[PDB]
C-alpha cells in the first residue's frame, strides 16, 4: 500500500489546524511516523522524530502525535511569512521499506483581482529568414495567478501543439505566465491577424497586433 | 555536518551519472548513509541502504539492478553509479543522513533522517547538450523582449543594458516541448515615445556550449 | 532453555489491538543505544553461556 496525503490545507492565520495521514495497521502505529518539511529551493528537514521527542533546533511552536491508524501534526497558528509542504512518512514489513506520503499545501486565508495587460510579440525576419516562425504572448500584472492562454486568428482556433507554461509568483506581490506556439513560415503568412486570449476567472481580453510592425 | 557536494550533469537515457557528496566533521564508520529523490507532485522512492563496515547492503522491492553502489573508506565518500535512466528519474538527488545504526531487518524503524543539505539536480533528457543558435525577436505603454530557443540544459541568464537594468526582469518558466527545447522568456518596460530610436540588446550565457551572443532586437519590416 | 521470536503487540489488558498501539498496547521489543559516552555500566557485554 501507499501513504495518502490529501492534496492540500486551508487554515487562517490566527487559529490552529492540523493534518491527517491516513494509513494501515501495518504502517501505522506499530511503526513510527516521521514528518519531513522541505523549503522551496532548498533542503527538507525532519520536523518530529518518533511522534514524542521534539528536535533540538526548533522552538516550542509545534506538536505531533499519532492516534491508530492515523497520526495528527498540530499547528498552532500559522504565519504568513513561512508556507512550507509536509511529508508523511512510515516503515512497511510487506514493502520492507520506507513509504511516502502525498504532501499537502498550507495556505493563509482573500484579495480583490488585478487588470491584467497582454502583450504580443511577432518575430522580426531574422526569424523568418532561416525557413522557421514561433509566436509568443506573455500575460503579467495578474492577480492571482492560475489563467489559460489560448491563441485565436480572429475566426478560428489552431491547435499545432498549443503549450501553455504553469503561473509563477514573482516579487511584487503578482503572478505572470507566457504562451509559445511555433509553425512553419507559409502558415504564418496564410493569416494576417493573430491574438491570444487569457481566462482571469471573469476577465478576458484581446491584444489584436497586425504582423506588420 | 555538512553535505557540500557538485551538481549532477545531465545524461542521456541509456546511460550512467555519479551523485556522490562529501562527508566531514564524523567518522564514516557508523552512519549507514541512503539515497532519495524527490519526485514532483507526489512522495519519495527507496531503494536501499548502504553499510561503510562490511558488504551486507540489501535492495527493495522495486530496485533490483537500476541502483548500484560502492564504497570508499579512503575518502569516505560513496560513489552511485545508475543505469537504465527513464523519465520517472526527473528528481533532485539528496544524500540523506541516518542516525544510528541498523543492519537486521527489525531495528529500522528507530532510526530517523538526520541532515539534509544542497542535493543534486538530475534530469535525463532527449538531447544531452546543444549549443544556442537564437535570433532576436521583434517587439509589439510599449513593450519589448529577446526569446531563446534551441538550447539545453536548464537555465540561461538574460541581462540588458550590460546588466545595468533589473527592474521587471522577470524570468518567465519554460515549457517541456516535444523536440526537448525549453524558452527562457524575459522582458522590459518602455515608455511608447521609444521604440526604435534607442538601441537595446540582451545578453544570453551559456554554461556547457561557452557561447554568449549578444544579440540586438529590431522592428519586424 | 527455549528461544521465541515475535512481532505482534503485546496486550496487557482488555485493549484488542490488531495492530494499533493504544495505551495499554505497547510494542515488546526495545532497542539499546550503545555509545563511548556510556560508562562500564551501560555499555555491551557478549555474554556467552
Amino acid at each position: 500500500p501507499v501513504l495518502t496525503q490529501p492534496p492540500s490545507a486551508s487554515g487562517p492565520p490566527g487559529q490552529s489546524v492540523s493534518i491527517s495521514c491516513s494509513g494501515s495497521r501495518s504502517n501505522i502505529g506499530t511503526n513510527f511516523v516521521y514528518w519531513y518539511q522541505q523549503l522551496p529551493g532548498a533542503a527538507p528537514k525532519l520536523l518530529i522524530y518518533k511522534n514524542d521527542q521534539r528536535p533540538s533546533g526548533v522552538p516550542e511552536r509545534f506538536f505531533g502525535s499519532k492516534s491508530g491508524t492515523s497520526a495528527s501534526l498540530a499547528i498552532s497558528g500559522l504565519r504568513s511569512e513561512d508556507e512550507v509542504d509536509y511529508y508523511c512518512a512510515a516503515w512497511d514489513d510487506s514493502l520492507s521499506g520506507h513509504v511516502f506520503g502525498a504532501g499537502t499545501k498550507v495556505t493563509v486565508l482573500g484579495q480583490p483581482k488585478a487588470a491584467p495587460s497582454v502583450t504580443l510579440f511577432p518575430p522580426s525576419s531574422e526569424e523568418l529568414q532561416a525557413n522557421k516562425a514561433t509566436l509568443v504572448c506573455l500575460i503579467s500584472d495578474f492577480y492571482p495567478g492560475a489563467v489559460t492562454v489560448a491563441w485565436k486568428a480572429d475566426s478560428s482556433p489552431v491547435k499545432a501543439g498549443v503549450e501553455t507554461t504553469t503561473p509563477s509568483k514573482q516579487s511584487n506581490n503578482k503572478y505572470a505566465a507566457s504562451s509559445y506556439l511555433s509553425l512553419t513560415p507559409e502558415q504564418w503568412k496564410s493569416h494576417r491577424s493573430y491574438s491570444c486570449q487569457v481566462t482571469h476567472e471573469g476577465s478576458t481580453v484581446e491584444k489584436t497586433v497586425a504582423p506588420t510592425e | 555536518v555538512q553535505l557540500v557536494q557538485s551538481g549532477a550533469e545531465v545524461k542521456k537515457p541509456g546511460a550512467s551519472v555519479k551523485v556522490s557528496c562529501k562527508a566531514s566533521g564524523y567518522i564514516f564508520s557508523d552512519y549507514n548513509i541512503h539515497w532519495v529523490r524527490q519526485a514532483p507532485g507526489q512522495g519519495l522512492e527507496w531503494m536501499g541502504w548502504i553499510s561503510p563496515d562490511s558488504d551486507d547492503t540489501n535492495y527493495a522491492q522495486s530496485f533490483q539492478g537500476r541502483v548500484t553502489m560502492t564504497r570508499d573508506t579512503s575518502i569516505t565518500t560513496v560513489y552511485m553509479e545508475l543505469s537504465s535512466l527513464r523519465s520517472d528519474d526527473t528528481a533532485v538527488y539528496f544524500c540523506a543522513r541516518s542516525v544510528g545504526y541498523c543492519s537486521l531487518n527489525s531495528c529500522q524503524r528507530w532510526m530517523w533522517f538526520d541532515t539534509w543539505g544542497q542535493g543534486a539536480l538530475v534530469t535525463v533528457s532527449s538531447a544531452s547538450t546543444k549549443g544556442p543558435s537564437v535570433f532576436p525577436l521583434a517587439p509589439s505603454t510599449a513593450a519589448l523582449g529577446c526569446l531563446v530557443k534551441d538550447y539545453f540544459p536548464e537555465p540561461v541568464t538574460v541581462s540588458w543594458n550590460s546588466g545595468a537594468l533589473t527592474s521587471g526582469v522577470h524570468t518567465f518558466p519554460a515549457v517541456l516541448q516535444s523536440s526537448g527545447l525549453y524558452s527562457l522568456s524575459s522582458v522590459v518596460t518602455v515608455p511608447s515615445s521609444s521604440l526604435g530610436t534607442q538601441t537595446y540588446i540582451c545578453n544570453v550565457n551559456h554554461k556547457p556550449s561557452n557561447t554568449k551572443v549578444d544579440k540586438k532586437v529590431e522592428p519586424k519590416s | 532453555f527455549e528461544r521465541d521470536i515475535s512481532t505482534e503487540i503485546y496486550q496487557a489488558g482488555n485493549k484488542p489491538c490488531n495492530g494499533v498501539a493504544g495505551f495499554n498496547c505497547y510494542f515488546p521489543l526495545r532497542s539499546y543505544g550503545f555509545r563511548p559516552t556510556y560508562g562500564v555500566g551501560h555499555q555491551p557485554y557478549r555474554v556467552v553461556v
